[PDB]
């Protein structure tokens, strides 16, 4: 799964910078990962310039990589996130028309690939297929991801999903009876309170950047899974953003490789939820999704007994950071219709 | 120096060791809004 590494890691800064650059001063909470396998998968019914389009738009360099190893990296990088304090699963789901008959080969290689499940619903019902599709991602989401599917035309023939769901301890937890009130501070004028975890008996990696104005800290999850929490000093957020790549976050990582980095720490952070949701045919033609969300999309690998078209695409994302570890759960779906 | 305090907005990127991805991403601007 190496050979995709930096397209996927690209994506997921294009889409952060892209987010944090529309909607400044709000929370934001995304699985790259979910929407990057999502748009791989469906890019096996696309043909011809959409296929290629979607794998680019997704930082994927056609010139260096095959589709193939495009696809085979997917296979083995969600293989292995599904392998046996550390919980990950990832899994993907086509739902089919009753009516239509898709192209065996696309099912096939979803099935292949991305591990799809495939279920059939009658689209004609809008409000049993909502509901269907929706408890599905809730169950395998443990209850995190509710209402993915906000919207559903009534001309559709096919939904693709898939969910992301990570629960893992801290190496290093929190004590919960050090847990107490203090002050968050949002900007200038904007006070609030939240739950401050505290520890201070460990060895932690972490750094002050002599170069940006912020610090980093690497906390290890039991398993083969860690955080980087990125504090930029006050009023500095928007300076740190500008320089969110993945070469950024390789700096930062080999720096904290160094056992210079490895210090007692007086940690103190806060006990917490944030979501996010987000209209992917709203915002993607902005990362070089036009082809897919136009009128000229070919996505004639799917089935050849309609023409078919995008319709809406959803990701929602949870995080729940507390003393144990962190529980983080995502979805993606994308509607096609006729 | 040895102290570090998560009182103001600040970035989160939950990265998968085994297969070197970005799992989740993110930014905490206010925590008390879920
Ligand atoms: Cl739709
Ligand atoms: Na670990």
């Amino acid at each position: 799964s190496l050979k995709i590494a930096p397209a996927n890691a690209d994506f997921a800064f294009r889409f952060y910078y892209l987010i944090a650059s529309e909607t400044p001063g709000k929370n934001i909470f995304f699985s790259p990962l979910s929407i990057s396998a999502a748009y791989a998968m469906l890019s096996l019914g696309a043909c011809s310039h959409s296929r290629s389009q979607i794998l680019e738009g997704l930082g994927f360099n056609l010139t260096e990589l095959s589709e193939s190893d495009v696809h085979r990296g997917f296979q083995h990088l969600l293989h292995t996130l599904n392998l046996p304090g550390l919980e990950t699963r990832v899994g993907s789901a086509l739902f089919l028309s009753h009516n239509l008959k898709f192209l065996a080969k696309f099912l096939n290689d979803t099935m292949a690939v991305y591990e799809a499940k495939l279920f059939h619903t009658n689209f004609y019902d809008t409000v049993g297929t909502i509901q269907l599709i929706n408890d599905h991602v809730k169950k395998e989401t443990r209850g995190k991801i509710v209402d993915l599917v906000s919207e559903l035309k009534k001309d559709v023939l096919m939904v693709l999903v898939n969910y992301i769901y990570f629960k893992a301890l801290w190496e290093k937890p929190f004590i919960s009876s050090r847990t107490t009130p203090k002050d968050f501070y949002v900007d200038e004028n904007t006070t609030v309170r939240v739950p401050m975890m505290l520890q201070d008996q460990e060895h932690h990696w972490y750094l002050h950047d002599r170069y940006l104005p912020c610090s980093v800290l690497r906390m290890d999850y039991k398993g083969d899974a860690t955080v980087f929490f990125i504090l930029p000093n006050q009023g500095k957020m928007r300076e740190i953003e500008e320089v969110l790549t993945p070469e950024m976050l390789m700096r930062w990582n080999n720096l904290l490789r160094k056992r210079n980095f490895y210090k007692k720490l007086e940690l103190h952070l806060p006990k917490f939820s944030i979501s996010g949701s987000y209209v992917l045919d709203q915002i993607l033609p902005r990362l070089g999704f036009t082809d897919l969300f136009s009128k000229w999309a070919d996505l004639s690998g799917i089935t050849k007994q309609q023409k078919l078209e995008a319709s809406k695409s959803f990701h929602k994302a949870t995080l729940d950071v507390d003393e144990a570890g962190t529980e983080a759960a995502a979805a993606t779906s994308f509607a096609i219709k006729f | 120096r040895h102290i570090l305090r998560f009182n103001r907005p600040f970035l989160v990127v939950i990265f998968s060791t085994s297969t070197q991805s970005v799992l989740f991403l993110g930014k905490v601007v206010d925590p008390t809004k879920p």
